């Protein structure tokens, strides 16, 4: 019973789910049959759901807020969820390597923009 | 002799003592097994299998310190 | 072994106080900076004094390995005098937990060195 | 202790054995494979570069 | 030789003391790896290890102490 | 010699009250380092290399101890 | 001597009971650098230097208390 | 002058308790001064000048309580 529903498209919808774990912002939490309501942002990590058996699918999320209701409700809303295989070793290291340099070597928001985007890309391609 | 039998009864009472560190353990296992249990579902399987296993860990230390006390 | 433990331990101690002084010689001696405040040249409870207690570590671990292994004799009239099989699995836990701890042993010398090599150049 | 000491230490020195020839599968068998790759890689090279 | 054996009884007695900190140990170990495992899915193996070592690790104090109250007596 | 084999005797016992510090310190980092392992990602070295040097000097005030109790009586 | 001797060897048993300050605290500030690692990226210096310099203050009082109970037992 | 040069020693070791709570605290304000640093960004002045002036509050009990035990040795 999970509710995964991006800015996009719809992955989980209806109530057909078991087990599905989310990389939040305090840790690598997954939710049971009937998690309590512990509404809490996700992180950019990997959004994976067990389908009963190994039928899990790997979502890498980019970022949302997993809020889960009381009544065996998981809804981890996000704006973008891809899989982890619609995405390419040799593309993902021109933007990790664009980033370092371009980080603190300038002023306004350029420094500053180029941190977070060093490291949403250093957990993307150690998750291979 | 009267020496052999005050060291006895001081032996017991000292040896006591140790009732704090038993007593705890027991609650300490009981604490984070009732808010675990909470989050579902950790109540008949996950958790169970650690709480009687944790429990008999910690209550070695009572058993064996209760010994000495009353053989002496 | 426990004659041989200490007087090995007490020499590696003194090379790590003695490549100390000999870094603090070319380049003064800066070490802690502060903040506008003092009471810093009481607490000398560190690297010289730290050898003595950091070479102390690793004789003392011996001590108390052997004096585990060496109770066997107290056990072994017990149990041939409940079943006695519960001495063998005790036994079995404690032989590859002091086996363990010369990992953990040798590391912290390691570790503890790298922290005096890395400060004496800073 | 003597004899529980023994016969622990042979059932960790099977298990034992097993692991360090499989972790040695990502450094001593790997380098038979990395050669392999790049024997291959270089004969490519040398077949366009002399055709 | 009433010396000797007022104080031989008083040893075993005052180096129970130290059973506080051996029974608490298993207690504040297994405490972490409870509330751990139920955020899944850290249970076979993986964290089980850092749990069965830990738990050894803090019992050798226990141990340790025992055989100093038994051997005098 | 009645008076320092009495001593000897309560000295050993006495000083074995040490070891509720370096008991419970082996469980407070075991206890960080289980909790902390699960929030991802650090399990290979990195948060494992902490725990190990961390054990043993928090177990330095128990072996420390324990030498002062072996010496009075031995 | 008599009881002078006497209480010089009861003098080194209670003086190590200051050893549970400084064996927790030990395990007090490696649980928070351990804990606090996890959160990305304190690894180099930063919080190194402030375990190892934390380490060093807490060791202190055992280092000292241990002091007063050799004096009196040598 | 027997009874007087057998307390001397003895009040030495008894006073050495105070320990316990000085080792711990130059361990409680280091641990809220590593975790609270990595919360961006106290790092420069602002939390490092409480840590130096806090650190030696909670140290003078530790050398107040040595002060009466080399006294009376």
């Amino acid at each position: 019973k999970v509710s995964l529903v991006a800015p996009h498209q719809a992955i989980f919808t209806n109530k057909e789910v078991s087990q599905v774990n989310l990389p939040a912002s305090s840790g690598e939490m997954g939710v049971l049959a009937n998690h309590v309501p512990t509404v809490e942002e996700l992180a950019p990590g990997v959004v994976e759901v067990i389908e009963s058996s190994g039928t899990a699918s790997k979502y890498f999320v980019s970022g949302g807020f997993a809020s889960i209701l009381p009544g065996s409700k998981l809804s981890i809303s996000t704006v973008e969820a891809h899989p982890l295989d619609a995405f390419s070793s040799e593309n993902i290291k021109s933007l990790l390597a664009e980033a370092q340099k371009n980080a603190s070597s300038a002023d306004e928001t350029v420094a500053a923009e180029a941190a977070i985007e060093i490291e949403v890309l250093e957990a993307l391609q150690a998750a291979v | 002799m009267q020496l052999v039998l005050a060291a006895k009864y001081i032996g017991a009472a000292i040896a006591t003592i140790g009732l704090t560190g038993a007593g705890i353990g027991i609650a300490i296992v009981f604490a984070a097994l009732i808010n675990g249990t909470s989050r579902n579902p950790s109540l008949r399987n996950t958790l169970f299998p650690f709480a009687i296993l944790g429990f008999a860990l910690s209550e070695a230390t009572g058993l064996f310190c209760l010994m000495i006390s009353f053989l002496l | 072994i426990y004659i041989i433990g200490i007087s090995v331990s007490l020499w590696i101690g003194l090379t790590i106080l003695g490549l100390f002084l000999n870094k603090a010689v070319f380049f003064s001696l800066f070490v802690p900076s502060g903040t506008p405040l003092p009471l810093v040249p009481v607490l000398v409870l560190i690297e010289l004094l730290s050898y003595t207690a950091r070479a102390i570590s690793l004789g003392l671990r011996l001590a108390a390995n052997t004096l585990s292994g060496h109770l066997l004799m107290s056990i072994l009239g017990n149990l041939v005098k409940i079943f006695g099989l519960i001495p063998l699995a005790g036994i079995f836990a404690i032989v590859i937990l002091e086996f363990a701890i010369a990992c953990i042993q040798a590391y912290v010398f390691a570790i503890l060195t790298s922290s005096y090599l890395k400060d004496s150049i800073y | 202790i003597l004899l529980v000491t023994f016969l622990g230490f042979i059932a960790l020195i099977s298990k034992t054995v097993a692991p360090l020839y499989g972790e040695m599968a990502k450094n001593r068998t790997d380098h038979v494979v990395g050669l392999l790759n790049q024997a291959r890689a270089d004969h490519v090279n040398a077949v366009k570069t002399r055709i």
